[PDB]
């Protein structure tokens, strides 16, 4: 059944300019750039897009979906192949994805350590030995099973630390210290195993087949959307750029109902906040994370 | 104690914060 579309009515703009932003609290500075505002609206864009196309049956898998959004995304690549193919690749079972937790990515380490799900464990380290680390583990669950995700660490022996690393760093040389922290910094995002993508993806095209109905209220519908939105993001399916993806793809399913969601809550980046939750913590609390003030 | 991941200054060594991808072991 068709569906009414892309709205007529339309976010204003310094909105449209904030769609897919990484408003990071600790340097929204790069929200508020020439070149991202029209990395935003372009993306405001090939949504509304894409939606015109979910309401009419022309997008019948989310693999087509997510297909719109890479291709979208890429085109706003000016960098290279060794950055194009990343971008534009799955990722595979033979590897493991990671992401230091450095800059920007520093807020999120008091995510992390005042989270009210975190463990207290020991990271077992080659080179600095045994090591306190706060843990958060997010899982989902599936046909009932349990499926692990991503993997926050943040060491917390620091003053050992910086001695430590100090100390290594003339030894093996620089060369072979980022070597270590580019797989095994102390603290650090350890993401979803490539391995359960393939189900995680039936799972997402049952997902979106739901949320492309014509008789869903508007409570459920943006359940539906929220979840979509949770999964992708947090299973971080292609080597580069899930983030925006994710977002595209729920925002695209959403205009095609005729919704125009705004931009998400500043220091609300959406894909960590997703990767920092549970399944229905994120669905209940997505919409207060949109600035949905007047 | 230095903040969270503040050990880390001024190493020339200190990684490059984005999503890398290495051979599983
Ligand atoms: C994130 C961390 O690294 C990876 O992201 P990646 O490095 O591939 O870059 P994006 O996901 O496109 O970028 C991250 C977010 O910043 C937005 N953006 C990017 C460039 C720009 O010029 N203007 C913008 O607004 C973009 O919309 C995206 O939502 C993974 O995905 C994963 O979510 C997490 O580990």
């Amino acid at each position: 059944r068709a569906l009414p579309g892309p709205s007529q009515r339309q976010l204003e703009v310094y909105d449209q300019c904030l769609i897919g932003a990484a408003r990071w609290p600790d340097d929204s500075s790069k929200s508020n750039t020439p070149e991202n505002r029209a990395y935003c609206q372009s993306m405001y864009n090939s949504i509304r897009s894409a939606g015109d196309e979910i309401s009419r049956g022309g997008i019948t898998s989310f693999e087509e979906l997510w297909g719109r959004a890479t291709e979208w995304r890429l085109s706003k690549l000016q960098r290279g192949e060794p950055l194009y193919s990343a971008f534009a690749s799955e990722r595979t079972s033979d590897t493991d994805a990671v992401t230091p937790l450095v800059k920007p990515y520093k807020s999120v380490l008091a995510r992390v350590v005042d989270h009210e799900d975190a463990h207290d464990e020991i990271m077992q380290d080659n080179l600095f030995g045994d090591l306190n680390v706060k843990v958060y583990r997010q899982t989902a669950y599936l046909h009932g099973n349990v499926i692990p995700l991503n993997t926050f660490r943040v060491a917390t022996d620091t003053e050992y630390l910086r001695d430590r690393v100090a100390h290594l760093r003339t030894e093996l040389g620089a060369k072979a210290l980022k070597q270590h922290l580019q797989r095994y910094n102390p603290d650090r995002i350890d993401h979803t195993n490539a391995s359960y993508l393939p189900i995680i993806k039936d799972h997402l095209n049952d997902l979106y087949r739901q949320a492309i109905s014509s008789d869903l209220s508007q409570a459920e519908l943006i359940s539906l959307i929220a979840r979509t939105h949770w999964w992708a993001a947090s299973a971080m399916p292609d080597q580069r750029g899930s983030a925006a993806k994710a977002e595209f793809a729920a925002r695209a399913i959403a205009s095609a109902h005729g919704i125009e969601l705004p931009p998400f809550r500043n220091g609300n980046v959406s894909d960590i906040e997703a990767m920092l939750s549970g399944e229905e913590e994120f669905v209940e609390k997505y919409r207060s994370l949109l600035d949905s003030d007047c | 104690a230095p903040k969270f991941g503040d050990w880390d200054e001024n190493n020339p060594s200190s990684a490059d914060g984005y999503t890398h991808i290495f051979n599983k072991v």
